[PDB]
């Protein structure tokens, strides 16, 4: 059926998961799970960022703009991309790493602590969410373009550019969402609720990394922490 | 930013 040009060719600016999973797992060579953890999370965000700079609209803005785009959608691009990966995961029982792993809900349950348990477990909730409205690769790879370009204009220089940018993704999805998901509900609105929902996600993540960081946990060079401090 | 500045079209 008919989709929207926006949702072809941001489809063709997707990566290979497998190229994702050899990227992320070769980086990776050079306690001990945590600190390789931090390193997978860190290198996640830079194939995400590939992911944008290789952007359509979003190239063509200035560096200032991109910079700030992305430090104000950083982190809810990251826990989205968790999000997603256990909507292809499909299972209750474990969750799945970018690297190929998989984690047993309790294995976290006993080890990680009340915090991260409970952002995993939250998170999940969101990801049963997200199958029951049947969300599809076309409305995955809508959604991050959206998340992108989530933020106030009168914090970029280049104003009406991405104010075309938000607009056009908003129609691509209610498009697509009316036209080829007929059922009933609107998934259209719907589906921007669970993500003001991975917004609230995204600032306890921050703050668990924060938590780590003031005990001093992270890794030194940790990028997501230099995204944190801004 | 660092990462982003010098990482992102840097190179
Ligand atoms: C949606 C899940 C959020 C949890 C992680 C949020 C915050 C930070 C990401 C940085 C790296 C995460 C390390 C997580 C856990 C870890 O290293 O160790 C824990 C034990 O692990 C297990 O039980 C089993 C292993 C737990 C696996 C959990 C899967 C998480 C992997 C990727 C998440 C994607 C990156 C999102 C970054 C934030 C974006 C806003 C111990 O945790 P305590 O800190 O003592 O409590």
């Amino acid at each position: 059926s008919n989709v929207p040009e926006l949702m072809l060719q941001l489809l063709q600016l997707e990566p290979d998961e497998d190229q994702v999973r050899a990227r992320i797992l070769g980086c990776l060579q050079e306690p001990a799970a945590f600190g390789l953890l931090c390193r997978m999370a860190d290198q996640t965000f830079i194939s995400i960022v590939d992911w944008a700079r290789r952007c359509m609209v979003f190239k063509e803005l200035e560096v200032a703009d991109q910079m700030t785009l992305l430090q104000n959608c950083w982190s809810e691009l990251l826990v989205f991309d968790h999000i997603y990966r256990q909507v292809q995961h499909g299972k209750e029982g474990s969750i799945l790493l970018v690297t190929g792993q998989e984690v047993e809900l309790t294995t976290v349950a006993t080890q990680a602590g009340s915090l991260l348990h409970s952002l995993v477990l939250r998170a999940q909730e969101l990801v049963l969410q997200l199958l029951a409205l049947q969300l599809d690769r076309q409305e995955f790879v809508c959604l991050k373009f959206i998340i992108l370009f989530s933020l106030d204009l009168k914090f970029l220089n280049n104003h009406i550019l991405v104010k075309d940018a938000q607009e056009k993704a908003n129609a691509a999805l209610l498009d697509y969402t009316l036209c080829h998901y007929p059922h009933c509900g609107d998934k259209f609105q719907q589906l921007l609720l669970c993500l003001v929902e991975v917004r609230a996600l995204s600032m306890q993540a921050k703050e668990y990394l924060y938590h780590k960081h003031l005990g001093n946990e992270m890794p030194r060079n940790n990028l997501l922490i230099e995204m944190l401090q801004a | 930013a660092q990462a982003l500045a010098a990482l992102l079209a840097k190179a």
